[PDB]
């Protein structure tokens, strides 16, 4: 893309229906997660809600955050005002804040989600982020 | 009480503050803490040397705020915990502010801002804090005043530190609406100057009043009411119940504005309605214009229980006693009047020639001497008893009283004295016994008694003067003192 990567986190997105959704980024690039957004004319039953987790492979591969992940974001406002609720992740080297999230070139990172109303925790929506090595990034 | 003007943490990341330079310094980060979604402005350019990053808050309408308090919550990272870590790493950041009449919007000029203070962390975040998920959140508060212009900005300058701003909270202090001393005090703003004591007049709550000092409170800069002056009182018919004034209960009363409760109705009184200043009197009883409403209803007294009118000599002595019934009063006075009657038959008021040993009215004594009386005249004296409530009734309570000795001679003597006497036959029935007293011409005399009209004093000294008196006793009248001498 460019410097910011928009990711629409819903089961209707073809990108997620292929099951291998991944993005190649460089340090200081951004990840913009757009939660599922529905107009007020929806019974909130077909409305999708998710809890997003940052996990490792085995968690990523098994769609399981237990003991292998941090709770990252919560898509719990299917009716937010200014369009879809958005969460952003900056792939920075060093965090300004105690215990912020740091990223390293040449490494892979993983996000999975579990439906709030719960569908079965089977084949979760997932995203792999590949932070390119310094050699690749310009 | 605190009025909030700015609260970052509560805005849910919708504030969108201005950063400078454009898209280089502070960034809006989002994370989860305590299972809650939170936002924060953070910056960590610890490797890039000279840093000068500004985060300016949105324009804050001042309103009535004079001194604002700024509460910052933040974390700062250990400069030692950076693999590289140039000597350009700082562990502080700067707090600025700027007053303004209007919102400059996207305009940002640093040199408009005045530095408030350097912000330093009590707790530094170390590298070990990282694998332990341990957040050391510092809390720092500053204050600036007096604010004078329509509004103001707050600005945060990073000079090369590893910081994240979790919370920004600006507020001013407000002396709370107050109910005290039966008065009401409006919510007022804490002045800006430290030695500020704003005098706030109070308003008497309903049915309350200032009797004779008017209620006043003094608002300090920290929002405390300091020194109370004056008060409102629950006036007549009202008392203090909790924090307000309430009408006196049925069967109670209150006559003045005091800090006392309602007194229950005294004796001989009629049950009172709510908010009574005094209980009405029971039938046949009264109260004086000086009696407290705690005093039972009273009434005029009865007559002086006893009255004696004795004509000892030429004067007449009037001796009486307090009434059997005082009517429940202690302010009893007596007054004496007189009638003349010639036993002629005609009668009339007493002459102006009659005197009293004491002004015949307003008597507190129970006796008076009457002098200068015409002989043989039948005088009738009336002594009246009156108390405080007498002037409130027409009736009178009084008692009346109207005002011959033995003629004695010597029938012979020796040495003894032979004595005889007499009184008109009509009087002879009245006398029970005659009492003969004989003393020697200072504290020792002899007295005998007989129903007859003659006695012989025996065992006397020769050529001696004796004082002899013969009194007529009844169930009385005594003669004059005679001097009889014995033989030689």
């Amino acid at each position: 893309v460019a410097d910011r990567y928009a990711v629409y986190w819903n089961s209707s997105n073809p990108r997620f229906q292929r099951g291998d959704y991944h993005i190649d980024v460089c340090i200081n690039d951004y990840l913009d997660v757009f939660c599922p957004h529905y107009e007020d004319s929806v019974p909130e039953d077909k409305t999708e809600r998710y809890v997003l987790y940052m996990v490792n492979f085995d968690g990523y591969s098994a769609c399981d955050h237990t003991s292998k992940g941090f709770k990252r974001w919560e898509c719990n406002r299917p009716h937010s005002p200014n369009g879809p609720l958005k969460f952003s992740e900056k792939f920075q080297l060093f965090t300004p804040f105690s215990l912020g999230f740091e990223f390293r070139p040449g490494r892979e990172y993983f996000y999975i989600s579990s439906a709030i109303p719960d569908n079965g925790r089977r084949s979760c929506l997932k995203l792999k982020v590949f932070v390119r090595p310094t050699n690749s990034c310009m | 009480k605190e009025v909030v003007l700015l609260d970052f943490a509560a805005a849910g990341g919708e504030l969108g503050w201005l950063t400078h330079p454009y898209g280089k310094g502070w960034d809006l980060m989002q994370n989860i803490m305590n299972d809650m979604p939170i936002y924060m402005y953070s910056v960590c350019n610890v490797m890039s040397g000279d840093q000068d990053n500004w985060l300016r808050t949105n324009w804050v309408y001042r309103g009535e705020a004079e001194r604002i308090f700024i509460e910052l919550k933040f974390t700062v990272r250990d400069c030692n915990s950076f693999p590289g870590g140039a000597s350009s790493c700082k562990e502080t950041f700067n707090l600025y502010y700027a007053e303004s009449d209007l919102d400059y919007g996207t305009n940002f000029q640093k040199r408009l801002f005045t530095k408030i203070d350097t912000i330093a962390p009590d707790e530094i975040t170390v590298s070990s804090d990282f694998e332990a998920r341990h957040v050391k959140l510092n809390v720092e508060e500053r204050s600036v005043g007096p604010l004078t212009r329509k509004g103001f900005y707050l600005a945060f300058q990073d000079i090369g530190a590893c910081v994240a701003l979790l919370s920004v909270r600006v507020y001013y202090k407000k002396c709370p609406e107050l109910l005290q001393g039966l008065a009401h005090f409006p919510e007022t703003i804490a002045g800006s100057d430290a030695p500020s004591l704003a005098t706030v007049a109070g308003t008497c709550v309903d049915h309350a009043v200032v009797p004779p000092e008017e209620p006043r409170m003094h608002c300090a800069v920290d929002g405390e009411w300091l020194v109370p002056i004056g008060q409102c009182l629950c006036q007549a018919g009202y008392e203090k119940v909790e924090d307000a004034c309430q009408a006196c209960s049925p069967g109670f009363f209150k006559f003045e504005a005091s800090e006392s409760p309602c007194l229950e109705c005294p004796e001989h009184t009629l049950p009172s309605p709510e908010g009574a200043t005094s209980c009405e009197c029971e039938e046949g009883f009264f109260r004086a214009p000086q009696d407290p409403a705690s005093m039972p209803c009273t009434r005029p007294p009865s007559a002086p229980h006893y009255l004696t009118a004795v004509g000892m000599g030429a004067k007449v002595e009037l001796r009486w006693t307090p009434p059997q019934d005082s009517g429940g009063r202690e302010d009893i006075v007596y007054s004496v009047t007189c009638e003349q009657c010639w036993p002629s038959g005609e009668c009339g008021p007493c002459e102006a020639s009659v005197r009293y040993s004491e002004p015949p009215h307003g008597l507190t004594r129970t006796s008076v001497t009457v002098s200068d009386l015409e002989p043989h005249m039948n005088y009738t004296f009336t002594v009246e008893a009156r108390n405080g409530v007498s002037g409130l009734v027409t009736s009178r309570s009084f008692r009346t009283a109207s005002v011959e000795p033995p003629k004695v001679r010597l029938e012979g003597r020796s040495t003894s004295l032979s004595v005889s006497w007499s009184i008109p036959p009509p009087q002879q029935s009245r006398v029970w016994k005659y009492e003969v007293t004989y003393r020697k011409k200072s504290n020792s005399y002899n007295v005998r008694r007989t129903e007859g009209f003659s006695v012989t004093l025996d065992d006397l000294a020769p050529d001696t003067t004796y004082l002899v008196q013969v009194q007529a006793l009844t169930q009385g009248a005594g003669s004059k003192v005679h001097e009889f001498q014995t033989l030689s």
